[PDB]
C-alpha cells in the first residue's frame, strides 16, 4: 500500500510549496492522479486476498471503499475552494492538510492487516474531522456538534480498545488473516454478551444505528461542506467495515445478539424516513435520509447471509456516491441564498435548468430506480432479509414508499412550483458546480455496467 | 379589424327563448338577456341532429354501397 | 341538516353564525389586524422595491418556524406523565411488538426445519 | 390562417374535412352491413342449443323405477 | 432464426436512437419531433417482420 | 436576528404574553401559546389548524404558492398544509356521513362477493373429459408408474 | 362599490407605464442578431440507410459472430410438426391420421 | 340460470353436484355402454404442441385446422371450413357434457323418488 | 389575439343585447347607477356576462369596482396583457 | 370586514353560477336565474338589519344545501385546469442581467431599452420612498393601498414589479 501512502503524505508538501494561486490547481490535478492509480487495487482473486506485506492488504471489501475514498479527495477539494476563498493562505492550507491527513488514514484504516493498527487508524479519523467541523464550521452549534461527534464515538470505541486486547492475549493474534483460521466459537455466558457488545458497539455509533444516531444530524448541519462530503461517504462507512470484519469472531453469539439490533434498525429505518418527510432544513433532510439508509446496512451485517454481505457492501458504495452528491447540490443552493431552509428557494428549475436535472438524478438515485447499484445493493438486503423472515418484507416495502415520497418532496419543493420572487440573486451554475455534480453521477451510473467490483468477497 | 355581425339580427322570436318569454309573462316576469343568448339558436346552430340521427349518420351510403356489393356477390354466385 | 365540521373538513365562512354578528369590538380586531398586515406589508416592499437590493430578503418569521421546529423544542420539554407515557409508548412498544413478532415468526421456521417439514427443495440462495 | 375565426356565427368549414367525415362514417356503415350479412353467427349464437327436458330416457340410461 | 432475431432488437436498437442523437453527437433540433415520429414509425414496419413470421 | 427575536419558553406572566405577541407580530388578544405540557413548543403560536388551500386566492399574497405573506407567522405545522399535502376545506357532504356512506359501500360489496363465493353460478354440464387417462402423461406423471385407468364413455 | 379619485388616477398611472413595458418587449426587425418529392425520398432513403440497415449490419454481425457462438444464448421454440408433413433435415415422412368418421 | 335456482332455492339433494358428478356408475342403466374414441394419437398431439386443454377428443380437427392455417398464409381468411369443423365437434363433446348433467339429474330423482317409495312402506 | 378597441367592441356589444339598457343613450363613459339607472344586483349579472364573453372570472373584490363599460375594458386589457 | 351588501353580492352571484352549473342549457338557464333574482327581489327594500341579516344567513344555509357538489370554474381560475399552467414558463426580469454579453448581442436593441428602463427606475427610487414616508400616518400603513404620482414627472411609488412583471403567456 506504499505506493498510496506515500504519494498521498507527498500531497501536503505540494500543497505548502505551491504559488499562492496554484494551490487548488495543484493538489486537485495531483489527487485525481492518485485516485487513477488506485485501480490497480482492482486485482483480486477468486479464492485470496491481495495480501501486500505483514501490516496491509485488500480485499474485494476494501478495495472499493479505497477507491471511493481517493476519490472523493479531489470533488471535496473542488467543492470547498469557493467558501474558502476569502480565508487567508496558511489557513486554506491548513484545510487542505487535513483532508490530505484524513486520505491517509483512511486507505490505511481499510488496508490494516491487524486489527489494533485498524483501531488506531479508525480513531486517528476523529481528530481531523473533529478540526474540520469546529475549525471550518459557520455557526455557533458547530462546537457543541463537534463535542457530540467526539464523546458518542469515543464512548463506544473505548471499550473496543478493552476487547480487542482481550482477544489477542486469549488468541494470542489480532492479525485478520490469522483470526479466519484460529476464530473459535463464542459460548454463551454473560461474560461474551459484554465482549460482543464492545467489539459491536463502537461501530454501531459510526453507522449509525438507530437509538445512536442523534450526533449525525448535528454534525451535518454544523460541518463544512467538505466536512459533510466525508462524512457521509466514507466515514460512516467505517462502522460498517469494522463490523463486516469483526463478526467473524463473534459467532455464533450473533444469532441472538443481533435480535435487539435488527428491531431498532427496521423499525429505525421507517421512523427516520417518515422524519425526511417534515424536516425544515435541507442538510438535516439528507442527514436522517443517511440513517434510514445505513439502517439497512446494518440489518444485512448482522443477518450474516452471503447475498445480505453483498448487498450491504453494494448499498456502501451506492449511499455514498449519492449522499455526498446530494449535499454537494444542496450546497450549490447554500452558496446563493445562504441558507439551508427548504422551503425558502422555489421553483429553482426555471432558473437553473441544468442543475435541476442534477437534482432528479441525485433523487432517482436516492429511491434506487432500478438498475442504478443503489436499487441492486437495496434489492439483495431485502431478498436476503426476506429469508431471515417473511414478515420483514412489509417493513422494507413500507420503507420504499416512504423513501420515494421524502426524495421526491425534497425535488418538487425546491425544483418545482413557483420561484420565490424576492429571492434575486441566483446566478447561472458555474463550471466548477456542474463537474462537481457530474463527477458524483456518471461514476454511479457507470457502476451499473459492471456491478460485480462493487459488491465484495462474497460475490 | 374584426367585423361584428349587427347586433340586431339577435331576436328570441321562434326560438325557445320565445317559450321561456311566455312561461316568464304568466308570473308577471321577463327576461332582460335573452337576445344575448338568440345566436346559440339561430344560423347554422338552428336544427341539430337528435341522438338517433348523429348515430345514422353515414347509413345511407354505407347501406347503398352494401346493397351493390351483395347484389354483386349474388350475381357472381350464380356465374 | 347541519354542517358538522371535522378536523379535516372546516366549517364554511357563510354558515359560520359569528361572521354575521359583528360588534363595534370585533370591527376594532379586524382594523387592528389589517394595520399589522400593511405594516409589514410596507417593510416587505421597500426592500423588494429597492433596485440596489440584489439577495436574499431575511424573514424573521421563516427564521423563527424553522428555530422553533428544533431548537427550542428541548429546552421547553419537561418530563411528566404526558411525556414519559408517550415516550414509553411509541419509544420501546414498537421494538417490543416486533421483537416478538420475528422472534415467534423465526422460532416457529426453526422448529420446522428441524424436523424437516419446512420445504425447502430448490432453496440454495440466502 | 386559411380558416379564420367568427363571432357567433357557425364556424367556417373546408370540403376535404367534410367528406373525409362522411367516408369514415359509411365505410363504419358499410362494414357493420356487411360483416353482419356473412358473421351474423357471431351475433346470435353458432350452434343451436338443445332442451334436456326433451332427452328420453332410453338415451340418456335411465333406468324404469321397478327395477 | 437470423432475421427473426435481428428485426426483434433493431426494433428496440431504433427507438433508442433519437435519445443517443440527443447527446449532440448529430443534433437536429430544428425538427427533432419530427425525427422521434419518424422513428417510431420505421421501428412499426420492422417488428412486423418478425410478427408476421410468427403469425405465419 | 437577534435573540430576543426568536422563540423561547412558555410565557409565564402577562408582561411576557404581550411581548411574545408583538414579537411573533400578532395581536395580544390574539396570540396563545400552546399548552404548557413537556412537548417543547415554547412560546410558539398555535394558530387554527387550517390548510393553507383554505386562504383566499385572489389576495396578493407576498408568497403567492404558499399563500402567505413576508413577517406573518407561520403555522407550526406549515409544511404539512401546504398546498400539496393535507387539505382541511370544507366539504359539500359532511364527514361523518362521507364515512358511513364509503364505508356501507365497501361492507356491503364484500359480504355479496363472499354470497357470491358460496352460491356460485355454473352452466347445466359435467366435466370436461380427456383422453389417455385425464392425459396423464402429458401432465407430467411419472411413466414408469400405471395411472388408474380413467374411462369416458359415449353418451 | 366604485373606485376613488385616487385608485383611478393611481391605475392609470400604472396602466400607461405597464403599455409602454409591454410594446419594449417587441423585437425589432434585426433581432436576434444571429452569429453568422424525390427530395422526400432522399431524405428518406438516408434515414433508412443509418437508422435500420446500419444497426441491422452490427446487431447480426453481434448475434452470429459472438451471441450465437455461446450455448443457449438465443433458444428457439421447436417447431410445430403436423400429421402428413416432410421433415428437410432427414427426409422421413410423418404419417397422416387415423381416417376420420363422418361429421 | 334455472338450473341454478333448484339448486340454491329449491331441492339441492336432487340437484347435479358440479365437483362431484358424475356419482353413478356408468354402466347404470347402460347395457354395454362404448368407450369414447380418440383419434389423434399422443405422439401427433405431442409434436403438433397443442396446449394441454386442447388435447382432447376434438385435437384431430384442432390438428387439421392448425396446419391449414400455417400452410394457407398469408391467406388468413382461407381454413374456414377446417375451423368450423373443429368448433362443430367442440360443440358436440359440450352437448354430451350437457347429457351427462340431465342424466346425473334424472338417476338423482330416480333415486329419492324410490326412497319415498320405501319411506312410504 | 385581443385589442384594446376589439375588447371595447365586444363589451359594448353585450350590454346592447341588455334590455334593461337603452342601446342609444350607452356609451362607454356610462356609469351603470348614475346614468343608466341600474342597480347593484344588475351590476352581479352584467359582470357574470362580462366572464361568459371573454371566458375567465373577475374576482368579486375587484368585480364590485368595474362601474362603467371604460372600466371594464380597462380590467380585461390590463388582465390579458393588451397594449395596443 | 365585509359588509352587508358586499355578502349579499357574492352571494347572488355565487348561487347564480351554481345554478347554471345545474341547468347546463342556455333556455333552461334563463327561466330559473329569472326566479332566483326575483326571490333576491322579494326584500331588496328590506330595512330591518336583524331582519335582512336572518335573510342572509338562511340563504347561505340554503345555497351550502342545493350547491353543486362539481360546479363549473373557468379553466384559469384557482381550481380550475389551466390554473397555474403556465407559471413554469414565467421568468423574472432580473435574469436577464446575468446574460452571457454573446448573448445579450443577440439583442442590442431590446437591451438598449431595457436600459432606459433600469434608468428610470433608479432615477425614480428616491422621491417613490420620500412621498410614502410623507404620507404615511405616524403609526404606519393602516391599510396596503398605495397613493398615486403627485407631480408631473413622478411614477406611482412602488410601480416596477407591477409594470415589469411577467406576461400572463410569456412564452
Ligand atoms: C460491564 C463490564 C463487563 C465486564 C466483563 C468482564 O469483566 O469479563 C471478564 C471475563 C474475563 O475472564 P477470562 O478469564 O479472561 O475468560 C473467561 C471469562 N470469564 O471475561 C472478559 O473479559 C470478556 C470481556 C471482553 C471485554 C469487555 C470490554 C468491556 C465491556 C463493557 C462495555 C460494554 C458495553 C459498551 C457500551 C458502549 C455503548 C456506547
Ligand atoms: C403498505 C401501505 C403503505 C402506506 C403508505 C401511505 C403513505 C401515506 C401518504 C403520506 C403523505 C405523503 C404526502 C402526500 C400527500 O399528502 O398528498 C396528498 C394528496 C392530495 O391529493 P388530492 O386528493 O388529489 O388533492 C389535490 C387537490 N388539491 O393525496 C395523496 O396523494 C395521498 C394518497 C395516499 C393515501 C393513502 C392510500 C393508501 C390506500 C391503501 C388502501 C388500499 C389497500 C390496497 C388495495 C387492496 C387490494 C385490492
Ligand atoms: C541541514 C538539513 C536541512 C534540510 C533542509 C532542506 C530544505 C531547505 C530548503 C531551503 C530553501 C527554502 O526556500 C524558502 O522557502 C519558500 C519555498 O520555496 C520560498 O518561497 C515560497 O513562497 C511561496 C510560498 O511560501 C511560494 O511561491 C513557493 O512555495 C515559494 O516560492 C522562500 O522564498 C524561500 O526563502
Ligand atoms: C450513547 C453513547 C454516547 C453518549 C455520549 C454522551 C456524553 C455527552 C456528549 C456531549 C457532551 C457535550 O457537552 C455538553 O453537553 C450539554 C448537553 O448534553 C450541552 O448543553 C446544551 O444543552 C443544555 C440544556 O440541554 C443547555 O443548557 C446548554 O446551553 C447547551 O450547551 C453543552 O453545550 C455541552 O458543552
Ligand atoms: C441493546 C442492548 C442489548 C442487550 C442484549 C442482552 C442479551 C441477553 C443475553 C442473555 C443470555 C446471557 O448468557 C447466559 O447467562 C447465564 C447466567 O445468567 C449463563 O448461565 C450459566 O451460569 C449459570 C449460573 O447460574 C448456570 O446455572 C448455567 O447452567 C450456565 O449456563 C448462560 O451460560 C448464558 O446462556
Ligand atoms: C449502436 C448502434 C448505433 C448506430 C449508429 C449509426 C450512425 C448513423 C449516423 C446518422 C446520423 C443522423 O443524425 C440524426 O438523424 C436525423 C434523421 O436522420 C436527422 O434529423 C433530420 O432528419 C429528420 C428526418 O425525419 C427530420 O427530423 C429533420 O430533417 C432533421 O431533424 C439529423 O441528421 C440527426 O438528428
Ligand atoms: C350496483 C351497485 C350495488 C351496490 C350499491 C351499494 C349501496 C349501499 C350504500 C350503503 C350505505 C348507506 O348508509 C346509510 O346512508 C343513509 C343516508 O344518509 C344514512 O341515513 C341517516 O343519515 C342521514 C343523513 O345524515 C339522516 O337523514 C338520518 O340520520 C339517516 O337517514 C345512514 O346513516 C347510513 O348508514
Ligand atoms: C344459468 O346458467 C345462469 C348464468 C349466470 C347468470 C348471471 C346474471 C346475474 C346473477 C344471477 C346468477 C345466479 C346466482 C345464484
Amino acid at each position: 500500500m506504499l505506493k498510496y501512502i506515500i504519494p498521498t503524505i507527498m500531497l501536503m508538501p505540494l500543497t505548502w510549496l505551491s504559488k499562492n494561486n496554484m494551490i487548488w490547481v495543484n493538489s486537485t490535478a495531483h489527487s485525481l492522479l492518485i485516485s487513477f492509480t488506485s485501480l490497480l487495487l482492482m486485482n483480486q482473486f477468486g479464492d485470496n486476498s491481495l495480501n501486500f506485506s505483514l501490516l496491509f492488504f485488500s480485499d474485494s471489501l476494501s478495495t472499493p471503499l479505497l477507491i471511493l475514498t481517493m476519490w472523493l479527495l479531489p470533488l471535496m477539494l473542488m467543492a470547498s475552494q469557493h467558501h474558502l476563498s476569502k480565508e487567508n493562505l496558511t489557513r486554506k492550507k491548513l484545510f487542505i492538510t487535513m483532508l490530505i491527513s484524513l486520505q491517509l488514514f483512511l486507505i490505511m484504516t481499510f488496508t490494516a492487516m491487524e486489527l489494533i493498527l485498524f483501531y488506531i487508524l479508525f480513531e486517528a479519523t476523529l481528530v481531523p474531522t473533529l478540526i474540520i467541523i469546529t475549525r471550518w464550521g459557520n455557526q455557533t452549534e458547530r462546537l457543541n456538534a463537534g463535542l457530540y461527534f467526539l464523546f458518542y464515538t469515543l464512548a463506544g470505541s473505548l471499550p473496543l480498545l478493552v476487547a480487542l486486547i482481550y482477544i489477542q492475549n486469549t488468541v494470542g493474534s489480532l492479525n485478520f488473516l490469522m483470526l479466519q483460521y484460529w476464530v473459535q466459537p463464542v459460548h454463551n455466558s454473560w461474560s461474551n454478551v459484554f465482549m460482543w457488545l464492545a467489539c459491536m458497539m463502537a461501530f454501531m455509533v459510526k453507522m449509525p444505528l438507530y437509538g445512536l444516531h442523534l450526533w449525525l444530524p448535528k454534525a451535518h448541519v454544523e460541518a463544512p461542506i467538505a466536512g459533510s462530503m466525508v462524512l457521509a461517504a466514507v466515514l460512516l462507512k467505517l462502522g460498517g467495515y469494522g463490523m463486516l470484519r469483526i463478526t467473524l469472531i463473534l459467532n455464533p453469539m450473533t444469532d441472538f445478539m443481533a435480535y435487539p439490533f435488527i428491531m431498532l434498525s427496521l423499525w429505525g429505518m421507517i421512523m427516520t424516513s417518515s422524519i425526511c418527510l417534515r424536516q425544515t432544513d435541507l442538510k438535516s433532510l439528507i442527514a436522517y435520509s443517511s440513517v434510514s439508509h445505513m439502517a439497512l446496512v446494518i440489518v444485512a451485517i448482522l443477518i450474516q447471509t452471503p447475498w445480505s454481505y453483498m448487498g450491504a457492501t453494494a448499498l456502501m458504495i451506492a449511499h455514498g456516491l449519492t449522499s455526498s452528491m446530494l449535499f454537494c447540490l444542496a450546497n450549490s443552493n447554500y452558496e446563493r441564498i445562504h441558507s439551508r431552509t427548504m422551503i425558502l428557494a422555489r421553483g429553482l428549475q426555471t432558473l437553473l435548468p441544468l442543475m435541476a436535472t442534477w437534482w432528479l438524478l441525485a433523487s432517482l438515485t436516492n429511491l434506487a430506480l432500478p438498475p442504478t447499484i443503489n436499487l441492486i445493493g437495496e434489492l439483495f438486503v431485502v431478498m436476503s432479509t426476506f429469508s431471515w423472515s417473511n414478515i420483514t418484507i412489509i417493513l422494507m416495502g413500507v420503507n420504499m414508499v416512504i423513501t420515494a415520497l421524502y426524495s421526491l418532496y425534497m425535488l418538487i419543493m425546491t425544483q418545482r412550483g413557483k420561484y420565490t420572487y424576492h429571492i434575486n440573486n441566483i446566478s447561472p451554475s458555474f463550471t466548477r458546480e456542474n463537474a462537481l455534480m457530474s463527477l458524483h453521477i456518471l461514476p454511479l451510473l457507470l457502476l451499473t455496467l459492471n456491478p460485480k467490483i462493487i459488491l465484495g468477497p462474497l460475490y | 379589424k374584426m367585423e361584428l355581425p349587427d347586433y340586431k339580427q339577435w331576436k328570441i322570436e321562434g326560438t325557445p327563448l320565445e317559450t321561456v318569454q311566455e312561461k316568464l309573462a304568466a308570473r308577471g316576469l321577463r327576461d332582460p338577456w335573452g337576445r344575448n343568448e338568440a345566436w346559440r339558436y339561430m344560423g347554422g346552430f338552428a336544427n341539430n341532429v337528435s341522438f338517433v340521427g348523429a348515430l345514422l349518420k353515414g347509413f345511407k351510403w354505407g347501406f347503398a354501397a352494401f346493397v351493390v356489393a351483395i347484389g354483386a356477390e349474388y350475381y357472381l354466385e350464380s356465374q | 341538516p347541519k354542517y358538522e365540521a371535522s378536523r379535516l373538513s372546516s366549517l364554511p365562512t357563510t354558515l359560520d353564525p359569528a361572521e354575521y354578528d359583528i360588534s363595534s369590538e370585533t370591527r376594532k380586531a379586524q382594523a387592528e389586524r389589517l394595520a399589522i398586515r400593511s405594516r409589514l406589508k410596507r417593510e416587505y416592499q421597500l426592500q423588494y422595491y429597492d433596485p440596489s437590493r440584489r439577495g436574499v430578503i431575511e424573514d424573521p418569521a421563516l427564521v423563527r418556524w424553522t428555530y422553533a421546529r428544533s431548537a427550542n423544542i428541548y429546552p421547553n420539554f419537561r418530563p411528566n406523565t404526558k411525556t414519559s407515557l408517550l415516550g414509553a409508548l411509541f419509544g420501546i412498544g414498537p421494538l417490543v411488538f416486533w421483537y416478538y413478532v420475528f422472534k415467534t415468526d423465526r422460532d416457529r421456521k426453526e422448529k420446522l426445519i428441524q424436523e424437516g417439514k419446512l420445504d425447502r427443495t430448490f432453496n440454495i440462495s440466502y | 390562417a386559411h380558416i379564420e375565426p367568427r363571432y357567433r356565427q357557425f364556424p367556417q368549414l373546408t370540403r376535404s374535412q367534410v367528406i373525409q367525415a362522411e367516408f369514415f362514417s359509411a365505410t363504419m356503415w358499410f362494414w357493420i352491413l356487411w360483416r353482419f350479412w356473412h358473421d351474423s353467427d357471431a351475433v346470435l349464437g353458432h350452434f343451436p342449443y338443445p332442451d334436456p327436458s326433451q332427452w328420453t330416457d332410453e338415451e340418456l340410461g335411465i333406468p324404469p323405477d321397478d327395477e | 432464426m437470423n432475421m427473426f432475431s435481428s428485426l426483434s432488437l433493431v426494433t428496440l436498437l431504433l427507438l433508442t436512437m433519437p435519445i443517443m442523437m440527443m447527446s449532440f453527437n448529430t443534433y437536429k433540433p430544428s425538427n427533432y419531433p419530427l425525427y422521434v415520429k419518424t422513428a417510431i414509425s420505421y421501428a412499426f414496419i420492422t417488428s412486423m417482420i418478425p410478427t408476421m413470421m410468427f403469425i405465419h | 436576528i437577534t435573540k430576543d427575536m426568536l422563540p423561547g419558553p412558555y410565557p409565564k406572566t402577562p408582561e411576557e404574553r404581550a411581548a411574545a405577541a408583538k414579537k411573533y407580530n400578532m395581536r395580544v388578544e390574539d396570540y396563545e401559546p400552546y399548552p404548557d405540557d413537556g412537548t417543547g413548543y415554547g412560546d410558539y403560536p398555535k394558530l387554527p389548524d387550517r390548510s393553507q388551500q383554505e386562504r383566499d386566492p385572489w389576495y396578493d399574497w407576498d408568497h403567492p404558492d404558499l399563500r402567505l405573506n413576508w413577517g406573518e407567522p407561520m403555522h407550526w405545522d406549515l409544511d404539512m398544509y401546504i398546498r400539496n399535502r393535507v387539505d382541511t376545506s370544507p366539504t359539500p357532504v359532511n364527514w361523518n356521513l362521507m364515512c358511513k356512506h364509503l364505508f356501507g359501500f365497501v361492507a356491503f360489496m364484500l359480504f355479496m362477493f363472499w354470497v357470491g363465493e358460496t352460491y356460485p353460478a355454473y352452466q347445466p354440464v359435467g366435466p370436461k373429459q380427456y383422453p389417455y387417462n385425464n392425459l396423464y402423461l402429458e401432465r407430467g406423471g411419472d411413466p414408469n408408474k400405471e395411472p388408474e385407468p380413467v374411462v369416458h364413455y359415449e353418451i | 362599490s366604485g373606485y376613488t379619485p385616487e385608485e383611478k388616477l393611481r391605475l392609470q398611472q400604472l396602466r400607461e407605464l405597464r403599455r409602454r413595458w409591454l410594446k419594449d418587449q417587441e423585437l425589432s426587425p434585426r433581432e436576434p442578431v444571429l452569429p453568422p418529392v424525390i427530395y422526400k425520398t432522399y431524405r428518406h432513403s438516408i434515414f433508412a440507410f443509418t437508422h435500420v440497415l446500419i444497426p441491422v449490419w452490427i446487431i447480426h454481425y453481434y448475434l452470429k459472430y459472438h451471441v450465437t457462438t455461446k450455448p443457449y444464448t438465443i433458444v428457439e421454440k421447436k417447431p410445430r410438426i403436423f400429421p402428413g408433413d416432410t421433415i428437410l433435415e432427414t427426409g422421413e415422412v410423418i404419417p397422416p391420421m387415423k381416417e376420420f368418421p363422418d361429421q | 340460470g334455472a338450473h341454478l335456482a333448484r339448486r340454491y332455492l329449491g331441492d339441492a339433494s336432487v340437484e347435479p353436484d358440479p365437483l362431484r358428478m358424475p356419482t353413478f356408475p356408468p354402466d347404470y342403466g347402460f347395457p354395454e355402454r362404448k368407450e369414447r374414441e380418440m383419434v389423434a394419437t399422443q405422439q401427433e398431439m405431442n409434436d403438433a404442441q397443442l396446449v394441454l386443454q386442447q388435447r382432447d377428443y376434438c385435437a384431430h380437427y384442432l390438428i387439421r385446422f392448425l396446419k391449414c392455417k400455417r400452410d394457407s398464409f398469408p391467406n388468413f381468411l382461407a381454413c374456414k371450413h377446417e375451423r368450423h369443423d373443429w368448433d362443430y365437434c367442440e360443440h358436440l363433446d359440450y352437448v354430451k357434457r350437457m347429457k351427462e348433467f340431465e342424466r346425473e339429474r334424472r338417476l338423482l330423482q330416480r333415486k329419492k323418488r324410490r326412497e319415498q317409495r320405501e319411506a312410504d312402506m | 389575439p385581443l385589442t384594446l378597441e376589439g375588447i371595447k367592441d365586444r363589451v359594448l356589444y353585450v350590454l346592447k343585447l341588455y334590455d334593461k339598457i337603452d342601446p342609444e343613450k350607452l356609451s362607454v363613459n356610462s356609469h351603470f347607477m348614475k346614468d343608466l339607472g341600474l342597480d347593484s344586483l344588475d351590476q352581479v349579472e352584467i359582470i357574470m356576462a362580462m366572464e361568459d364573453e371573454f371566458g375567465f372570472e373577475i374576482p368579486d373584490i375587484d368585480a364590485e369596482k368595474l362601474m362603467c363599460p371604460q372600466e371594464i375594458v380597462d380590467y380585461i386589457a390590463d388582465k390579458k396583457d393588451v397594449y395596443e | 370586514y365585509l359588509t352587508h351588501q358586499q355578502k349579499v353580492l357574492r352571494l347572488y352571484k355565487r348561487a347564480l353560477r351554481h345554478l347554471e352549473s345545474w341547468c347546463i342549457h342556455r333556455d333552461k338557464y334563463r327561466y330559473f336565474a329569472c326566479l332566483l333574482r326575483a326571490r333576491f327581489d322579494e326584500h331588496k327594500n328590506e330595512k330591518d338589519m336583524v331582519k335582512a341579516t336572518q335573510l342572509l344567513r338562511e340563504a347561505e344555509e340554503e345555497f351550502w344545501h342545493g350547491q353543486h357538489p362539481q360546479p363549473y370554474i373557468f379553466p384559469e381560475s384557482p381550481g380550475g385546469t389551466s390554473y397555474e399552467r403556465y407559471e413554469c414558463y414565467k421568468v423574472p426580469e432580473w435574469c436577464l442581467d446575468d446574460w452571457h454579453p454573446s448573448e445579450k448581442a443577440m439583442y442590442p436593441d431590446y437591451f438598449a431599452k431595457r436600459e432606459q428602463w433600469k434608468k428610470l427606475r433608479r432615477e425614480s427610487w428616491e422621491r417613490e420612498v420620500k412621498q410614502l414616508q410623507e404620507e404615511t400616518p405616524v403609526g404606519g400603513p393602516r391599510t396596503e393601498a398605495l397613493p398615486p404620482a403627485r407631480k408631473q414627472g413622478d411614477l406611482p411609488p412602488l410601480w416596477w414589479h407591477i409594470v415589469t412583471r411577467p406576461r400572463e403567456r410569456p412564452m
